[PDB]
Formats: C-alpha cells, sequence, structure tokens
C-alpha cells in the first residue's frame, strides 16, 4: 500500500503539473490515469489526501477547473434530449466527475476553490477541449444515438470552431451544437 | 417511452444528504469502458403524474461544492432546482439562503425552485427553525419542505410537487 499511494501521489502531481500549464486535454488524461490507478489499487480519496499535505493547486488551476466544471455541467444537461439522453450526457458527466475526483483527492469536504479571475477559459474553448478528450477516450465502437462517438465529436468541434470564426458564439448557438445529435446530417457517421 | 422529460438540479454542500434523497432514482449503466470506471453525475426515474408519464433526469453536479459563485451553471438549462440544507447545521442554511437569493435574481420565472431542509429526524440536534426557512422561502415565492432522506419522509412529495409545477407551466 505504501508504494501504491506514492505512485498515486506522483500521478496526482502529474495532473496538477498538467494543470499549471493550461494543457486541458493533458490534465484530463492525467486525471484519467490517476482515477484508473486508484480504482485498480483500491485506493480512495481519503487514503491519498494525507500524502498531498505538502502539494497545492494554484489559483490558475482552480480557474481552469471552474471553467471545466461550468462547461461540462451545461453540456451534460443540454445533451439530454428526446433523441437520446444517456450516452452523451454520460460522457460529459463522467469528465466532470473525473475532475471532481482530482480535487477530492486533495481537498476536504466542502472546501471551496479559490480561482484566479484572469485565468478563466472561455466556454467555447473548454467545450472543444472536452470533446477532444471524449473523442480520445471513447471506445472505437461507442455510439451517440446512431452516430459513432468519435465522429460526432469531430463534427461538433468543427461546428463550434465555425461559430468562433464568424464571431457567432452565444448561448443559443452553443446550445444548438450541444443538444444536436446530428439529426440533419446526410450519414450516420462511421470510420 | 415517456410523455415528458424534466431536467432537475440538486444543489447543496457535501454531507447534507443529496445522495440519500436520490435513493429512489437509478444510475444509467454503460457499455462504455470509460464511463463504467468513473460513473456519472445524474440519476433517472420515470414517474406517473395526472395520467402522464414523466422521466426525471436529476443532476447532482460533481464538484459543485468547490464553485459557489452563482453563475448560469446553477440557473440555465434546468426545469427545476432543488436546494438542500442540513437542518442540524446553521452554516449550511446560511449558505443556501445566500445562493438561493442569487439564483432568484438571475433565474427566469420559468425555472421552478424548492428549498429542502434535510435530516428532520435528527430532532435533538436540529438547529435551523423551519418557520425561519418557511418565511425565507415565502419571501421569494418558493415552496419549502423538511425531509428525512433516511426515513424517506417528504422526499417523494418534494419531487412530485416540483414535477407538478413544471408540468402546469408547460
Ligand atoms: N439522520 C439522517 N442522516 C442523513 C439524512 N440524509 C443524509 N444523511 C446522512 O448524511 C451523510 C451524508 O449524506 P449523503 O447522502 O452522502 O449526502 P451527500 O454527500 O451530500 O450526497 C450520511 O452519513 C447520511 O447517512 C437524513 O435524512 N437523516
Amino acid at each position: 500500500r505504501i508504494e501504491n499511494l506514492e505512485n498515486a501521489k506522483k500521478l496526482w502531481d502529474n495532473a496538477n503539473s498538467m494543470l499549471e500549464k493550461g494543457n486541458i486535454s493533458g490534465y484530463l488524461k492525467a486525471a484519467n490515469e490517476l482515477h484508473k490507478f486508484m480504482k485498480e489499487k483500491n485506493l480512495k480519496e481519503d487514503d491519498l489526501r494525507p500524502e498531498l499535505s505538502d502539494k497545492t493547486i494554484s489559483p490558475k488551476g482552480y480557474a481552469i477547473l471552474q471553467s471545466l466544471w461550468g462547461a461540462a455541467s451545461d453540456y451534460s444537461r443540454a445533451a439530454a434530449t428526446l433523441t437520446e439522453s444517456t450516452v452523451e450526457p454520460g460522457l460529459v458527466s463522467a469528465v466532470n466527475k473525473m475532475s471532481a475526483f482530482f480535487m477530492d483527492c486533495k481537498l476536504s469536504p466542502n472546501e471551496r476553490a479559490t480561482p484566479d479571475p484572469d485565468f478563466k477559459v472561455g466556454k467555447s474553448k473548454i467545450l472543444v477541449g472536452i470533446m477532444q478528450f471524449i473523442k480520445d477516450v471513447a471506445d472505437p465502437t461507442s455510439k451517440i444515438w446512431m452516430h459513432n462517438t468519435k465522429a460526432l465529436m469531430n463534427h461538433k468541434i468543427a461546428a463550434i470552431q465555425k461559430l468562433e470564426r464568424s464571431n457567432n458564439v452565444n448561448c443559443e448557438t452553443l446550445e444548438s451544437v450541444l443538444s444536436s445529435k446530428g439529426e440533419n446530417l446526410s450519414e450516420y457517421l462511421s470510420y | 417511452e415517456y410523455d415528458y422529460l424534466f431536467k432537475l438540479l440538486l444543489i447543496g454542500d457535501s454531507g447534507v444528504g443529496k445522495s440519500c434523497l436520490l435513493l429512489r432514482f437509478a444510475d444509467d449503466t454503460y457499455t462504455e469502458s470509460y464511463i463504467s470506471t468513473i460513473g456519472v453525475d445524474f440519476k433517472i426515474r420515470t414517474i406517473e403524474l395526472d395520467g402522464k408519464t414523466i422521466k426525471l433526469q436529476i443532476w447532482d453536479t460533481a464538484g459543485q461544492e468547490r464553485f459557489r459563485t452563482i453563475t448560469s451553471s446553477y440557473y440555465x438549462g434546468a426545469h427545476g432546482i432543488i436546494v438542500v440544507y442540513d437542518v442540524t447545521d446553521q452554516e449550511s442554511y446560511a449558505n443556501v439562503k445566500q445562493w438561493l437569493q442569487e439564483i432568484d435574481r438571475y433565474a427566469s420565472e420559468n425555472v421552478n425552485k424548492l428549498l429542502v431542509g434535510n435530516k428532520s429526524d435528527l430532532t435533538t440536534k436540529k438547529v435551523v427553525d423551519n418557520t425561519t426557512a418557511k418565511e425565507f422561502a415565502d419571501s421569494l415565492g418558493i415552496p419549502f419542505l423538511e425531509t428525512s432522506a433516511k426515513n424517506a419522509t417528504n422526499v417523494e412529495q418534494a419531487f412530485m410537487t416540483m414535477a407538478a409545477e413544471i408540468k402546469k407551466r408547460m
């Protein structure tokens, strides 16, 4: 157990270090690694938190986690539609829990985050980062409704990027992308 | 199938009893390996109300305890929000009061709201007077209820009232 915890400690540092550099996808993957390892080794937040006494999440990190939290929470619910309400909300919601798990390894219950205002990530930038991560961890056979998940994420990433280029990013236009299940495409997507 | 799909938020600090409130709700399982390792933020339940079937999808957003500056995350994209305080803890009541005041400002009228004092069965340890919470809820035009999640008292009625006030709006 002693060395499993120290390997979890370094995996946590790796995610925190990824956070200190604004590497979103890299933070998410490192948090994924940490989570998978603790689940395999049967470690819980309580076990590792004492070992993190001397480590800390910066105001910059808390800023990126808050942006990630806000965007993922809105996306999880917008993606719940009459077409389908489990897989896409599940994927986005699981990203959120993965980031909450990183913080719970470090923080006592109900300890507030102290985010730095000037390091806020704009919601359109986080959303692509979330979709890029989902694209990368989704099973190759994963599907959202009738579409392959990876392929639908690419389509949504491109949709958001098109909105940014034409300077047409608002909650209405973003909600359309997040709620879409590609019903008006000409193919069920695939490899 | 169902006739309606309502989206609910469950707001409240850790320890107040959000998980216990959702005991009647179920978790979606996933053939996705990434999901099965982690899990999700929401639970689902189909109910019958006035001869209509309603799917309730309720978010107990992970990490919310960390970010209590009240943004749209708390008041857009939801048909209902359920705000929960611990009846045996004044600081949790003072917190939801603050947040529920801020939600009330920005929130559209169409979003329905319910204040819940939980752990009413801890009557020896009970610190928050319901007439105080009741009058705070009245001041904002919001329903108020005390519950025991453990005993499951007023939990069903909390969701059924909330579901009924959304359904009448739409
Ligand atoms: N006595 C009593 N305890 C409760 C009630 N609801 C929750 N709890 C207790 O409060 C603690 C945390 O509740 P939990 O479901 O984990 O709330 P959450 O952590 O905020 O999701 C647990 O020890 C529960 O047993 C209740 O209605 N009565």
